[PDB]
């Protein structure tokens, strides 16, 4: 019964078009609870879950301030990075950052994270020991020394191991009904005959939460999933998820094929026979 | 670290004055406080970056700028008697560093009067105790100087002027009863009639008895 | 946000323990400090705690109880030079405002053996 | 720099039954850069009252977004999604198929 | 709750 809290930040330069775009989103498992968007009206950190609303003036004032600090640091970084790589002022660039923490079944600290990317790939990441940095290139080395001198990992470690887990637990309790919930998938199959000699079986998992799930096609031991089509687990729109897998089984062997559903809301892994 | 000038300052209602402050730590966040006996420290103004400036708890009567990141001057345009207090300047790294610690500057003591007739330097007298009396404002730096070299060993002056101020220098009879050693009680006054900043001293020689 | 500090003057004999308490209101506070201010001087930093626990470096010991929103400072082996007024400060972020307590005065009286 | 083509999925929130109210979804995922243009279509015309989500991304830095519109499906109505991204030489339209 | 000490790159 593990959990995790994560924050995602996105920065995009707008060449010839003013200030860059800044989006910040916070999540507790698969459930988002806050957001900040530079294009939005309020210009403050906002709630996206019902349980975060009864937090108070001091919470929203502080979160707003802190989100503006991150936007400022990012806004400045876009210029810095273009400097390091000597890029033109003509092109648009992206910076993304993520950090959070995972707690075990007992809600005690497990893992801590802090990654940073530029133009879609890793630039610099804190190591699992929360005391070291991994640089992606010579330019990222500049940042690494700069951060070592600035004592940043020291600061993150304190946060990711403490505050982060302290607050997560706070949210877990406050969102007791929503977050600590677990929904088993409403599974079923479907068969689409292409012709007299070509059949398609589709395993269907629907209405499950969290999104963690693994679907496997197996013919009494046969590793068919190696040749199975699986779609990215998608959101239904009401807090639950959906996913499916399908294989082209030549008419006849279809009844020997069975699907395997894996989800935390199911005691024993379901095996559906056709 | 954080340096700030002047140390002391007397002004009369209406006079403008600017308290300079500087930091060489490459900090982006500097602030100004005033410390009064009944409230403790109170923020006046602060700045998180160059060109960004915001009012604090008691911004009334103060002006402030920040063209560079290294200095953050506090400007009073027309002095007021209520502005009499101790001013501490301080700085934090801001977005330039992960160390949360805020550092204070040495401090500047200011006093303001409405119809100036005051500012009387003190009158020092040695008795071993010393005594500076009748001075105003309470801006004094007092020390003991034996044979031309100040001592700190047995010196114990009062923490804050009672203005008047007392001080002790207790040595045993062997060093005092030596006719050739001279003690001097020096008092540095900060002032402006003619009561300019002065150095009023008193003395006594090691008696023979 | 506000910080409430110990009390008035705390007098302790030279060699004893001087223990100070501090309490804050903003639950989201992330950084905590202790300053020492000698009469007629500027506040000097002496302790910083970023995790809730016991930081005992030097002759000073600092405790942080986030759940109870409480901070401590225990001065072991008290010297009369310790006589100063101690200020508790707390903050949320790098752009947050530092907030101090009214300050608690400590006076370490020296051991006279005979008067 | 990195360039990734979006994977598009047009489905509904609940099993489609003509005449009943439902929600049509167009989930676009795995793209990069972030700028993307998504529209839900009915009989080849733009649907105006469509909601989109807060831009986020996955472990591999690729972005994901959800768009949706409440709707009552029929036997004759046609619904699709229209996505535009720099990796697409021309807008990509994905029709809604009620099995999926 | 957000982190309180971001630093430029
Ligand atoms: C953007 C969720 Hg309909
Ligand atoms: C592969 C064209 Hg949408």
């Amino acid at each position: 019964g593990s959990h995790s809290m994560r924050y995602f930040f996105t920065s995009v330069s707008r060449p010839g078009r003013g200030e860059p775009r800044f989006i910040a989103v916070g999540y507790v498992d698969d459930t988002q609870f806050v957001r900040f968007d530079s294009d939005a009206a309020s210009q403050r950190m906002e709630p996206r879950a019902p349980w975060i609303e009864q937090e108070g003036p001091e919470y929203w004032d502080g979160e707003t301030r802190k989100v503006k600090a991150h936007s400022q640091t990012h806004r400045v970084d876009l210029g810095t990075l273009r400097g390091y790589y000597n890029q033109s002022e003509a092109g648009s660039h992206t910076v993304q950052r993520m950090y959070g923490c995972d707690v075990g079944s007992d809600w005690r600290f497990l893992r801590g994270y802090h990654q940073y990317a530029y133009d879609g790939k890793d630039y610099i990441a804190l190591k699992e020991d929360l005391r070291s940095w991994t640089a992606a290139d010579m330019a990222a080395q500049t940042t690494k020394h700069k951060w070592e001198a600035a004592h940043v990992a020291e600061q993150l470690r304190a946060y990711l191991e403490g505050t982060c887990v302290e607050w997560l637990r706070r949210y877990l309790e406050n969102g007791k009904e929503t977050l600590q919930r677990t929904d088993a998938p409403k599974t079923h199959m479907t068969h689409h005959a292409v012709s007299d000699h070509e059949a398609t079986l589709r395993c269907w998992a629907l209405s499950f939460y969290p999104a963690e799930i693994t679907l496997t096609w197996q013919r009494d031991g046969e590793d068919q999933t190696q040749d199975t089509e699986l779609v990215e687990t998608r959101p239904a729109g009401d807090g639950t998820f959906q996913k499916w897998a399908a294989v082209v089984v030549p008419s006849g062997q279809e009844q020997r094929y069975t699907c395997h559903v894996q989800h935390e809301g199911l005691p024993k892994p379901l095996t559906l026979r056709w | 670290g954080v340096t700030q000038t002047p140390k002391f300052q007397v002004l009369k209602t209406g006079q403008s004055m600017t308290l300079q402050c500087a930091q060489d730590m490459n900090h982006e966040y500097m602030s100004w406080y005033r410390q009064d006996p009944g409230m403790g420290l109170r923020l006046i103004h602060y700045s998180v970056g160059a060109g960004i400036t915001d009012q604090g708890e008691v911004p009334n009567g103060y002006n402030v700028s920040r063209s560079t990141t290294e200095d953050f001057p506090l400007r009073l345009l027309s002095a007021a008697p209520s502005q009499t207090s101790v001013y501490f300047c301080a700085s934090r790294p801001g977005l330039a560093g992960g160390r949360p610690e805020q550092y204070f500057g040495p401090g500047t003591r200011l006093t303001v009067t409405e119809d100036l007739k005051n500012v009387f330097p003190p009158e020092v007298a040695v008795f071993l105790v010393c005594l500076a009396t009748g001075f105003y404002p309470d801006h004094v730096e007092l020390s003991w100087w034996v044979n031309g070299k100040e001592v700190h060993s047995g010196v114990s002056t009062d923490p804050q002027p009672l203005y008047a101020l007392s001080s002790r220098l207790r040595v045993s009879a062997t060093f005092w009863q030596n006719p050739r050693n001279h003690f001097r009680c020096q008092v540095q006054f900060y002032g402006l009639a003619k009561p300019v900043t002065q150095i009023v001293s008193a003395e006594a020689w090691g008696r023979a008895d | 946000k506000e910080v409430e500090q110990n009390s008035g003057p705390l007098s302790v004999p030279e060699g004893a323990i001087a223990s100070l308490n501090c309490t804050y209101s903003d639950r989201g506070s992330q950084s905590f400090f202790w300053y020492r201010q000698y009469s007629g001087k500027s506040p000097e930093l002496i302790m910083s705690i970023y995790s809730n626990g016991d930081k005992e470096d030097g002759r000073f010991t600092a405790q942080l109880n986030k759940a109870s929103q409480y901070v401590s400072l225990l001065i072991r082996d008290s010297q009369p030079s310790d006589s100063a007024t101690y200020l508790c400060a707390v903050t949320t972020d790098s752009w947050g405002k530092l907030q101090f307590g009214a300050g608690t005065q400590v006076v370490v009286t020296p051991d006279i053996q005979n008067p | 720099m990195i360039q990734r083509t979006p994977k598009i999925q047009v489905y509904s929130r609940h099993p489609a039954e003509n005449g009943k109210s439902n929600f049509l979804n167009c989930y676009v995922s795995g793209f990069h850069p972030s700028d993307i243009e998504v529209d839900l279509l009915k009989n080849g015309e733009r649907i105006e009252k469509v909601e989109h989500s807060d831009l986020s991304f996955s472990k591999d830095w690729s972005f994901y977004l959800l768009y949706c519109t409440e709707f009552t499906p029929t036997e004759k109505d046609e619904y699709a999604c229209r996505v535009n991204h720099v990796t697409l030489s021309q807008p990509c339209i994905v029709k809604w198929d009620r099995d999926m | 709750l957000l982190f309180g000490y971001p630093v430029y790159v």
